[PDB]
């Protein structure tokens, strides 16, 4: 199949670079998780090589810059809470980093490579690594509390399922096509489910509204589960490993062809389709201004209309791509190139 | 054409002569590997043998 | 001539004093089998006889062979030993 | 190459061609036939067609290939005697070469592994279908190969006669004994296994050697 | 309602009999609604019926019925990176084959049957579509197209744990690469299951040669990109500790052997724990106790692991079991060899004890014959003994003749022909047998040889040799050169040891010379011999008888006769003059070539070889300019024409006979010749060197099951020839030719091909150092050696 050609867009308004500022190298040609991280008007990027930044949030400017490096691998998204900055390695190692100097708060080896973005939640730092392993880390000394085993298929899709937290219980998906309820106090298991159809089926992070979960597998279904029992309740034929975003009572997600599609809650029943970006190897979604805002591999930022789906602006950013997902938070939207430049769109 | 490839080198052949037991002692029992039977000898033999394929319907 | 060379030729039934020295009269002959292993000839012309031939033949120095002879009876009991140690 | 015709016309040239003598372009239509249409009214016929027209090309692999694969295929047939006659045919010949036998060497002595499949198979054709026409051919045949693989043990015993390693060679004269106790070779080969008697001194089995060697020349 | 008859419509070869035969209803049948309903269920049910449909009359049904087609011919088209025959059985498997039916909906299984091929090969976006054109009768011909993708490639291997070794010094031995250097030709990062497999052993035996006796490998990942293009290897290890093994006890039945095995199994104090030892411990074991025929021992060995000390104790139990006894040597696969020819070779005798090292002696001694291709070696146990093997060598047989035939230049001297057939396993008898002849219009050459290497059964050789060789300048008597010359020569040869063997002969030689060209080297040759022929004239003549005792001396340890990988081979041969002969002088010469293996399967080989001559005259004497050695050429330096190195004539002034104008001629008096000219005649001289350097490598394109019948390498070619007698007092201002040091070089390629005619060489050389008359010749070709 070839690459759709560029659409030709009359933009309604134009996008701008508010500030740009290069991170080391970046990842590169590998497949990760690395992304940037905003709290407290203070923005913090990494690289594979090891390098770590913290960027003023209104002018890209440098506050402090560290190596954690022998490469680190540094492949686990930036998460920020309460004065540490986390970081997972393809070396099997998580690092508490403090925010005002950047310095090693703790290390801890975990049982893989921890390529999912760490999850933080009542004072546990949660891990899902290669290996089918999800961890739970003490935030403040980092020790490792629990762990829970989950079943490998023989081949699978590099990257794992971030979980997510409700009333004390984790969901998170697998590789295997199953999403799984651990309890937090020790990692019990409350259910576990299959979302897959009747061949590569690993799963997505979850969202979970008004008791209600929704999961997405790879070639499988997007489904609605029962917070308590698991049960499905309706489903539809819809594949992605990008995340999926919940808002109001629509649904806004990005198949794995790269088709941009909006569903209702209820039902799941289509409003529009958008497919002028096929086989354009796009991130995964965010809304930003009332608009949906998608990059692609060839450096171009895609700003989709959430009523009927047609594009509204198109602007060429970076000449390296986009792989990893962008960050919209206090109205400020960021996204970092392969080649691991920082950007701040306005 | 019609003959077998080869010769007719087999058909002159020296017979085969059975040995005689002297008195008082046997000769070693013979495997039947190799014996051949006493069979009709009314056949064409040669070139005279006729060797295409038989016609059946 | 003693100039060519000749590589060593063995032939028969490897044998030790040891080997020997289990043989009894009255042994049955899966019992000698057992003591020697199977001997590589026997009598063809209606005897029930077993041999055990030592033969060694350097590439130059002089033949040393061993012969046993084993006669059995019809129902292939051991009943004569034949030793000969050398020529 | 062949038209896209329906098996009867193309069969017919088949048959046209071997008449003819081409024996090429006759296996080319052949293979057509079983290739196209397999399970036709004409496979039997094409298939002993095949077998025939292999051999005289001497393409001996697929002759034995073909009988093989009709013997398998119909364990009963009319006609098996005479794919056995063919299978020992194609065995035979393989055990014989052209320019050798231009200048008259006598190859009792190279591998007789042919001659013995050779022999399996008359033997089998000969007590299985006494009736059949290729009976007396294959008797023949017979007699012809046991002298062959009796020449060639002689022609073993011969040469442990020259190393000088007696027990093979009583061995040897033994298994012929056993094996080929009516030909030539075997008469031949009893001097040689007296001999080796004498020379590890076993007088008692070499007087038995020479009584039937008195008893049997003449 | 009653079945009256079967009736059918539709169908032209599916047959109404079979028919019939399997529906639950046929003729005279009473039938009911139900009872039609089931048939037309089986009809439906058949396969090869497409639909049915029924006429139903008051009293009888009627049925039409639809011939499923049948397949015409199956086609492909695409699928470059795999060719057709499995592709083929794979569809074949799948349930589709020529002279069968398919419904239309099976092309939705087909194709996924297919695509799941290339999906395992390697090419998971691949897709895959059919149609299928109708015949003129009932058959359908179907056109398959194949869509193959982008191949997915590895993007890294990574190893979790690893404290010991670092992960690149650890991935440098594995034959999957995520990584390619800048110069490599060949080699790639594609994927490949089985080969992971192999890697992960390689690991763990990494790890257990440096005594991690305890390690494992807990688990390994593989996954893809979601584009499908890159692909990710994970491997987690436990290393643990490394030990340093105690001490080795053996026990069990040891047959006597006690003594040997200990000094096998000796160890020094403290050394590391190592996996490979320990195999190789017991190997040898076993193979020691194979040298005494016991074939089938039972060897294990069991390591005991001290938790605290961290040392390994390690137990070796052994049974030696019975001593087997050779029945029969069998030879299969000698269509054109005489039995006793790989008879004569063997070590192991027939109607003995076993020794395993005798068989693989007789493996050797076959394949350092050269009339074989392949030879192996079978150990079968007798059935229902217990003590009995028989030995069973399996050869291929190969063209051992070279048909050497070429045409010469047609330059003004006329076409000439030149012809030869050289055998060396003559009609499976184990003879050489070689003929030459050569016709031109100044020559007529012949020669004869034929040698039994078998002439007694230990090995003694005896042959002979026969020659005529006759020049005449011109096709009269007036004046013009003419050299005549025949000969014997007959040799006994025998062997002293495994690999060494002696020659001893006799020879005779005639030579008959007339009307020579005065020349410096020639006629000094002649003063030395007493004759005075006057330098400024072409009347003379010389004639010689001469006998000489030859001898000789080969050592030959060659891995194998033809491409040889490993060993070395030494020939010496050399001639002296008996009293009585009119020449009086000796020469010898010394061939070398040896052969280096720089890789496990000897597909890299660096040969080095060199050659050697040396000759002089016993009295006053010199030796005959008619022995002289010769040196360029395809056999000693690639680069240069044949026998174009080494000293070059001198003639003298003098008188031309049978002079003619509009021919050229050096030195004569007849075109104002007036004192001594150089000339690039070569003549050759008394003294040779030459040494080669070459590297084998594979050969680039062809296929492994022709690898065997092609060598191709680079080389380094050097060589010099002198005469030891030129006086360079006499003639300052000419080339001394007795100075050695004048070594021509030359570098270039060879390829080397088993043809059916005999082995062809071509090679490319360029000859970068040079000597004043010399000529080149940069490509040659060559028959035969």
């Amino acid at each position: 199949v070839k690459m759709s050609p560029l659409p030709t867009v009359e933009n309604q308004f134009t996008p701008t670079t508010a500030w740009s500022t290069s991170v080391g190298s970046g990842i590169g040609n590998f497949y990760s998780n690395l992304h940037p991280a905003l709290a407290d008007n203070v923005v913090y990027a990494a690289d594979r090589a090891g390098l770590v930044k913290a960027l003023n949030a209104d002018d890209g400017k440098e506050i402090w810059s560290v190596s954690l490096a022998e490469p680190a691998l540094l492949s686990g998204g930036v998460t920020v809470s309460g004065g540490h900055v986390y970081i997972g390695s393809e070396k099997a190692q998580v690092y508490a980093l403090n925010t005002s100097d950047g310095t090693v708060a703790w290390q801890t080896k975990v049982a893989g490579e921890a390529l999912s973005r760490p999850v933080v939640s009542d004072g546990l730092v949660l891990i899902h690594t290669s290996n089918g392993q999800l961890q739970a880390l003490n935030e403040a000394d980092g020790a490792v509390k629990w762990t829970v085993n989950l079943d490998m298929p023989s081949l699978s899709l590099r990257g794992e399922s971030a979980p997510t937290t409700a009333f004390g219980a984790a969901v998170v998906g697998g590789d295997n096509g199953r999403v799984s309820a651990v309890l937090m106090e020790q990692g019990q298991m409350i259910w576990q489910q299959r979302i897959s159809q009747a061949l590569s089926d690993v799963d997505t992070t979850p969202v979970v509204v008004n008791g209600v979960v929704f999961a997405l597998a790879y070639n499988g279904n997007l489904t609605a589960l029962d917070l308590r029992s698991g049960q499905i309740m309706w489903k539809r034929e819809l594949g992605s490993v990008n995340d999926f975003i919940v808002d109001g009572n629509r649904i806004y997600l990005v198949d794995q062809n790269d088709r941009v599609m909006a569903l209702t809650i209820d039902g799941g029943v289509t409003l529009w389709t958008q497919s002028d970006l096929l086989h354009r190897l796009l991130t995964s979604p965010v809304l930003y201004n009332g608009n949906l805002v998608v990059g692609d591999s060839e450096g171009y930022l895609h700003w989709i209309n959430v009523e009927d789906g047609r594009f509204v602006a198109q602007q060429k950013v970076d000449s390296s791509g986009f792989q990893t997902e962008p960050v919209a938070a206090d109205g400020k939207l960021l996204i970092q190139a392969k080649d691991g430049t920082v950007y701040s769109i306005t | 054409k019609r003959q077998v490839s080869g010769d007719e080198a087999y058909l002159e052949a020296a017979p085969l002569a059975e040995l005689h037991a002297p008195a008082g002692m046997i000769l070693p029992v013979t495997s039947g590997d190799y014996a051949i039977p006493v069979t009709n000898g009314s056949g064409a033999v040669g070139k005279a043998l006729d060797i295409r394929p038989p016609a059946q319907p | 001539e003693r100039v060519v060379y000749r590589p060593d030729i063995n032939q028969g039934n490897y044998l030790t004093a040891n080997d020997v020295s289990k043989i009894r009269v009255g042994m049955t002959q899966q019992q000698v089998a057992y003591a020697l292993g199977t001997p590589l000839m026997s009598d063809p012309f209606g005897t029930n006889t077993w041999f055990y031939v030592f033969r060694q033949q350097p590439g130059h120095e002089g033949v040393t062979q061993q012969t046993l002879t084993l006669t059995f009876n019809s129902s292939g009991v051991l009943t004569n030993i034949d030793n000969k140690p050398a020529l | 190459e062949v038209p896209d015709n329906p098996p009867n016309e193309i069969y017919a040239t088949a048959q046209q061609k071997l008449q003819d003598g081409n024996w090429r372009q006759a296996i080319t239509q052949l293979e057509a036939l079983d290739n196209r249409y397999p399970f036709g009214p004409y496979s039997q016929q094409v298939q002993l067609d095949l077998i025939y027209a292999y051999y005289k090309n001497a393409d001996l692999p697929l002759a034995q290939a073909a009988i093989d694969r009709f013997i398998r295929l119909n364990p009963t047939h009319p006609n098996i005697d005479y794919v056995m006659y063919m299978r020992g045919l194609t065995n035979m010949a393989l055990d014989d070469s052209a320019l050798q036998g231009f200048f008259g060497v006598d190859r009792s002595d190279r591998d007789p592994q042919h001659a013995r499949a050779a022999f399996s198979d008359f033997s089998k054709l000969v007590r299985g279908y006494p009736n059949s026409q290729y009976t007396t051919d294959a008797t023949k045949r017979l007699v012809f190969l046991k002298d062959r693989l009796a020449k060639y043990e002689y022609s073993v015993a011969e040469y442990y006669t020259e190393r000088g390693a007696w027990v093979a060679v009583v061995n040897r004269v033994e298994g012929m004994l056993r094996d080929y106790p009516d030909t030539q070779a075997t008469r031949d080969a009893l001097p040689l296994m007296e001999n080796a008697y004498r020379q590890m001194q076993m007088n008692a089995q070499a007087e038995k050697v020479a009584k039937i060697i008195a008893a049997n020349s003449s | 309602f009653v079945v009256k008859d079967i009736h059918f419509e539709g169908l032209q070869r599916v047959a109404v009999g079979a028919a019939l035969l399997s529906m639950p209803v046929r003729t005279g049948d009473t039938v009911n609604d139900e009872d039609i309903s089931n048939t037309i269920r089986a009809l439906f049910a058949t396969g090869n019926f497409e639909d049915v449909r029924v006429l139903r009359d008051g009293d009888t049904l009627l049925v039409q019925v639809k011939e499923r087609p049948t397949i015409a011919s199956i086609t492909f088209s695409g699928n470059k990176s795999v060719k057709d025959d499995m592709l083929k059985q794979n569809l074949e498997a799948s349930g589709v084959r020529v002279g069968e039916s398919l419904d239309r909906t099976t092309i939705a299984d087909i194709e996924k049957g297919l695509e799941d091929f290339y999906y395992s090969v390697g090419k998971y976006s691949a897709s895959v579509k059919a149609v299928v054109t109708p015949l003129p009768r009932n058959r359908v011909d179907l056109k398959l197209v194949f869509q193959e993708g982008v191949s997915a490639e590895i993007q890294q291997i990574n190893i979790v744990g690893n404290h010991a070794f670092t992960t690149d010094e650890l991935i440098s031995h594995f034959q999957l690469r995520d990584e390619v250097p800048w110069w490599n030709v060949v080699g790639d990062r594609k994927y490949q299951k089985q080969k992971l497999a192999g890697d992960l052993e390689t690991l763990r035996s990494y790890y257990l040669d440096r005594g991690y006796a305890r390690f494992n490998i807990d688990s390994t990942q593989v996954s893809l990109t979601p584009d499908k293009k890159g692909i990710y290897v994970t491997v987690n290890i436990t290393e643990g500790d490394q030990y340093k093994l105690s001490g080795v006890e053996v026990s069990g039945n040891l047959a006597g052997h006690s003594a040997e095995i200990e000094q096998l199994t000796k160890i020094e104090p403290g050394e590391l724990y190592n996996g490979t030892k320990v195999t190789k411990m017991e190997d040898d074991i076993k193979k020691l106790l194979g040298r005494y025929g016991y074939a089938y021992p039972r060897v294990q060995s069991m390591p005991e692991i001290n938790d605290a000390d961290k040392t390994v104790k390690l137990r070796v139990n052994v049974d030696a079991g019975n001593r087997f006894y050779v029945r029969k040597i069998r030879f299969e696969g000698n269509d054109t060899s005489k039995d006793a020819v790989l008879r004569r070779e063997m070590r192991q005798m027939e109607g003995a004890w076993l020794g395993s090292d005798l068989v693989d002696q007789g493996k050797e001694r076959l394949n350092r014959l050269g009339f074989f291709e392949t030879v192996d070696t079978d150990t079968q146990r007798v059935p229902g003994s217990p003590d009995q093997v028989d030995v069973v060598y399996k050869v291929k047989e190969r063209n051992t003749g070279s048909f050497n035939f070429g045409i010469g230049y047609g330059t003004e001297s006329g076409v000439s022909f030149q012809a030869g057939v050289q055998q060396d396993n003559w009609l499976g008898t184990g003879y050489a047998v070689g003929i030459n002849g050569t016709k031109n219009d100044y020559q007529t050459y012949a020669e004869l040889s034929v040698t039994n290497p078998y002439f007694t059964v230990d090995g003694v050789s005896l042959g002979g040799r026969l020659f005529y060789n006759d020049f005449q300048a011109d096709d009269a008597d007036l004046s013009d050169y003419t050299n005549k010359s025949y000969g014997t020569d007959v040799t006994l040869g025998f062997p002293i040891n495994e690999y060494n063997s002696l020659r001893a002969g006799l020879g005779y030689v005639h030579n008959s010379l007339s009307n020579m060209q005065p020349q410096v080297a020639m006629w000094r040759y002649l003063y030395s011999m007493g004759e005075h022929p006057s330098t400024s004239d072409q009347d003379n003549s010389f004639k010689t008888d001469d006998f000489t005792f030859n001898y000789g001396w080969t050592y030959n340890k060659l891995d194998r006769g033809y491409f040889p990988t490993d060993g070395s081979r030494v020939n010496l041969t050399g001639k002296v003059t008996i009293p009585g002969s009119d020449n009086e002088y000796y020469k010898v010469t010394l061939d070398t070539a040896t052969y280096v293996p720089i890789d496990d399967d000897h597909k890299w080989v660096v040969l080095g070889r060199t050659r050697w001559g040396y000759g002089d005259g016993l009295g006053g004497k010199e030796m005959p300019f008619y022995e002289n050695f010769y040196a360029g050429g395809s056999s000693t330096v690639r680069g240069f024409q044949s026998n174009t190195i080494g000293p070059k004539a001198v003639y003298f002034p003098h008188q031309a006979s049978n002079y003619d104008p509009d021919y050229d001629y050096e030195c004569a008096t007849q075109d104002g010749a007036k004192d001594l000219c150089k000339s690039d005649d070569a003549v050759g001289g008394n003294a040779m060197a030459v040494a080669s350097l070459e590297f084998i490598t594979p050969t680039p394109f062809i296929s492994d099951k022709y690898a065997n019948s092609v060598r191709t390498s680079f080389f380094w070619d050097m060589g010099t020839v002198w005469d030891t007698n030129w006086d360079s007092s006499q003639y300052s201002g000419y080339p001394d030719y007795s100075d050695p040091s004048n070594i021509r070089m030359s570098a270039g390629i060879a390829l080397q091909w088993m043809s059916p005619l005999g082995p062809l060489v071509f090679s490319y050389a360029q000859p970068f150092k040079k000597y004043d008359g010399d000529k080149a010749e940069q490509f040659q070709f060559n028959i035969g050696k």
